[PDB]
DNA sequence: AGACGGCTGGCACGACTTTTGCCAGATCAGCCCTGG
DNA sequence: CCAGGGCTGATCGTGCAAAAGTCGTGCCAGCCGTCT
């Protein structure tokens, strides 16, 4: 990384033009998801760390 | 959004989410243990609802 | 004006800097709705 | 008189795995408790406007790098500030070092002067002193900003440019004797030092929020308060109906053995959770019974104990007490302590009587609080006092609870009156 | 300027506390099989 | 058909002690204040 072009990458957009919509596959949505949730636990009281 | 600060009391978009989460944990955990078909319908409705 | 948050920031620097120039981008409650579509079992995106 | 392999009964012992489970089960605090509770109630099948979207707050990093967004930078120089004020804790003072700042920026054009000018440039920044490098060049910023109008600027910078080891010691004879400067009438330029506001980032934003849990309660009826658990914090298991309805029905033997063994092991569990909370709630009493008069009078006047003088008292072992006393938060008048707080060593004072550590402890804080600024009192005149009081403690241990008290030695805290 | 007294802290030595790590068996009561 | 024997599972049980840890108090070294 130089840290010249980083920072300029953060503030960029697409075109996006031509909006649509379908129904989504399970392989679809493990790739939308980066991780598994396995606890209802949301905040521990104890340190205030998630 | 935390009312009194000492507990956040997190509501209306966590409880379902926590309610499914626990629900689908015991339903697996039970799933393997040779449950009897009557509790396993009787958890699967329950998740179905939830 | 609104939730452009890379915008309201940059059209602020013009406005002291004396350019009156504005930098549209795209609205976050739309990526908000977006998600929460997403959040339920509809795919959605935007194409090219 | 030998050596031989002898046998002679007088105690008796036993126990069972699950057994050691349900007495490990009082060692700890109950939000952790309700954890593995919620790990066994899964397993075991038959046991069982609003505001919302708050406000967006402007802390020190944020309001710096709204101030950078409207200072003409340059494409580079506008990189280094951002790592730079990237690297800047809450109280003001950045926290990597400047050629660490560049390893980080990583890049042979970048120096170390060029570093040093941007930095400079950010420094006069609206929280005056923010980002520098340590004390020292902080206070001298805001010495060369104020006007020179005002007097003992000069000494004050003389004092604060390589004095600062001089002034830290509070050794003022020598500070006299290094700078030559006058007598009793640097004490000004010193309180202009003192005035120069040390930390300035942390009053950006100061929101400190409440985090409170009370595990046990104690009210005052009109003397001899009684104590109660807290209902909402205790944790409570309920058998199911449904389930427990339904294993008499069943026909299939691997069902109804499979509904026996988990009635079996929910019920062990439920009658485990209610021995520990009764368990827990005398233990609160007794405590409590025998600490009410430091709940009225004050630290100062506490009873020293042992965990054998609290066991007596019950049924319970001395091990038993102390599993149960650990990560336990009682809720007093007085404010919040904790179960284990309670127990502390005694020393004997004159007339056979005996002082808790902590409320000498406690007397030693204000006593050496209200004392002169002038002529500081030492460790052995504290040993004095305290034996004219009757306690009679040794120096030895006078010293070692003014460190674990935070307070410096007697001679490090003399000051100009 | 140097020696004497004093102050403070690290380390050590009894004396006493507290923390964890143990891991079943026998005994009794109801039901089923069988003898009278 | 009624009484005797076998057998299986249901029920009972939160303390002892060993070792780590903590306590108070002394001994000695190093820096500092002050008079000669």
């Amino acid at each position: 990384k130089d840290l010249l072009k980083f920072l300029k990458a953060q503030t960029k957009t697409e075109e996006f033009d031509a909006i649509k919509i379908a129904l989504a596959s399970p392989d679809m949505i493990r790739s939308w998801s980066f991780g598994e949730v396995k606890k209802p636990e949301t905040i521990n009281y104890r340190t205030f760390k998630p | 959004v935390p009312l009194d600060g000492g507990r956040f009391a997190t509501s209306d978009l966590n409880d379902l989410y926590r309610r499914v989460i626990n629900r689908n944990n015991r339903l697996k955990r039970l799933l393997d243990l040779a449950a009897p078909d009557i509790i396993v319908r009787n958890e699967k409705r329950m998740l179905q609802e939830a | 004006k609104s939730d452009d948050v890379n915008g309201r920031t940059k059209m602020y620097k013009n406005i002291v800097d004396g350019n009156h120039q504005m930098e549209p981008g795209m609205p976050e409650s739309f990526n908000v709705l977006l998600k929460e579509i997403r959040s339920l079992g509809i795919n959605i995106e935007l194409e090219d | 008189m030998k050596q031989g392999l002898q046998l002679r009964l007088s105690q008796q012992l036993a126990m069972t795995p699950q057994l050691q489970q349900a007495i490990r089960l009082l060692q700890l605090s109950t939000l952790e408790l309700q954890q593995e509770l919620q790990q066994a109630l899964e397993s075991n099948p038959l046991l069982e406007l609003p505001v919302y979207q708050g406000e967006t707050t402007q802390t020190l990093q944020d309001y710096l790098m709204w101030q950078v967004e409207l200072t003409p930078f340059t494409d580079t120089d506008r990189a280094i500030a951002t790592s730079i004020v990237d690297a800047v804790d809450d109280t003001g003072y950045l926290t990597i070092q400047i050629e660490d700042i560049v390893d980080s920026i990583g890049d042979d054009e970048i120096g170390l002067e060029e570093v040093e000018a941007v930095l400079k440039r950010i420094q006069r920044f609206d929280p005056v002193g923010v980002a520098a490098k340590d004390l020292r060049d902080c206070l001298l910023i805001q010495l060369s900003q104020f006007a020179k109008e005002t007097p003992w600027l000069e000494e004050a910078r003389l004092i604060i440019s390589d004095h600062l080891d001089l002034l830290a010691n509070h050794d003022f004879r020598t500070l006299m004797r290094v700078t030559r400067l006058k007598e009793e009438v640097l004490k000004e330029a010193v309180n202009l030092i003192q005035s120069l506001d040390p930390r300035p980032g942390q009053s950006i934003q100061t929101s400190e929020p409440e985090y409170v849990i009370p595990d046990v309660l104690v009210r005052k009826v009109s003397g001899r308060w009684t104590v109660e658990l807290n209902a909402d914090s205790i944790p409570r298991l309920k058998i199911n109906q449904q389930y427990a309805a339904m294993g008499n029905s069943a026909r299939n033997d691997a069902d109804g053995q499979f509904i026996r063994s988990n009635l079996q092991e929910a019920r062990w569990l439920i009658k485990s959770l209610e021995s520990r909370n009764d368990t827990l709630l005398r233990v609160s009493r007794c405590i409590v019974e025998q600490q009410q008069a430091f709940f009225e009078q004050g630290e100062e006047y506490m009873k020293p104990m042992v965990l054998a003088d609290i066991a007596q008292a019950v049924e319970m072992h001395e091990s038993t007490i102390s599993r149960v006393t650990t990560q336990k938060y009682l809720h007093s008048p007085r404010g919040i302590f904790e179960l284990k707080y309670f127990f502390s060593s005694h020393v004997n004072t004159e007339g056979g009587g005996e002082a808790s550590s902590t409320a000498i402890r406690a007397l030693v804080k204000k006593l050496i609080a209200a004392e002169n600024p002038a002529k500081p009192l030492s460790d052995s005149k504290l040993t004095s006092m305290l034996s004219e009081q009757g306690i009679m403690v040794a120096r030895r241990t006078v010293a070692k609870y003014r460190e674990s008290l935070s307070i410096p030695p007697s001679n490090q805290r003399k000051q100009l009156v």
